[PDB]
């Protein structure tokens, strides 16, 4: 789901999209823990998880 | 705040304005992003009350302060050297901090947005920053394991590499925080470069 994930990212803000790029290793190839990602954003593991959930839900519909 | 790079030369920017309303600004120049676009993950732009300016807003984050805005104080937010007049695409505060970030990236052997680059060199930059992240994750657990040197290391060591890394990161020093902040802004820069060079 490289194209579909991309269409989803287009609907998120810069910040949310980059959370997901980091998470899924879309740029450097390496997936990252919710904790690495949370540290990069200065937010909790849970907030990163909610962003990921929002994206998966968007990924399912269209 | 959503910046879309349409091609090497042209972007659009969509920002919250008021109520439920967003505004989309077209003909956004890609050339100068360093001078305006905040690289910090703790901030984003909103449209000013009158539509002439893009004004900074602090998100809810533990990341360091940038652009002289510690939290949302409209003395600084509304001030001319802290915002970006639309179509002028210059924000002195943002530019100043962006530039520190740039010099740091240059020091780490990463390509930078103010000098020439192409897709290959950006890709190499993402390779190298990935290496930095990984090494960092090794150092973080190393340092946590010293602290925190109790013979209960066995308890920690009952976890997987990921749970260990997670607990160490959770509990780390402010210094480590600063390293991750820096790297996050550099990552944002490399992504702007990737997108421009597509």
């Amino acid at each position: 789901m490289k194209e579909q994930l991309e269409d989803v990212l287009d609907t998120l803000t810069d910040r949310e999209e980059n959370v997901l790029r980091l998470r899924f290793g879309l740029d450097d190839g390496r997936t990252r823990t919710l904790e690495e990602v949370g540290k990069v954003f200065g937010v909790t593991r849970e907030r990163i998880r909610q962003i990921e959930a929002k994206a998966l839900r968007k990924l399912r519909h269209p | 705040m959503k910046l879309k790079i349409l091609d090497k030369d042209n972007a659009t920017l969509n920002v919250f304005h008021r109520n439920k309303e967003h505004k989309t600004i077209d003909n956004v120049p890609t050339a100068n992003l360093v001078d305006w676009y905040p690289l910090s993950n703790a901030y984003e732009y909103k449209l000013s009350r009158n539509g002439e300016y893009l004004e900074l807003k602090r998100l809810r984050s533990t990341l360091p302060s940038s652009y002289g805005l510690d939290d949302n104080n409209q003395d600084i937010i509304r001030d001319n050297n802290h915002r970006c007049k639309i179509g002028y695409w210059y924000n002195p505060a943002v530019r100043k901090d962006n530039l520190k970030i740039i010099e740091k990236a240059k020091q780490y052997g990463l390509p930078i947005i103010t000098e020439e680059y192409d897709a290959n060199t950006v890709e190499q930059g993402f390779r190298d920053i990935g290496v930095i992240f990984q090494s960092l994750k090794t150092i973080v657990v190393t340092r946590y394991l010293e602290g925190k040197t109790e013979e209960e290391l066995r308890i920690f060591n009952m976890k997987s590499e990921e749970s260990q890394l997670n607990e160490a990161l959770k509990e780390s020093d402010f210094s480590v925080d600063l390293t991750y902040s820096d790297l996050g802004q550099i990552y944002n820069m490399l992504l702007l470069m990737k997108k421009i060079s597509k």
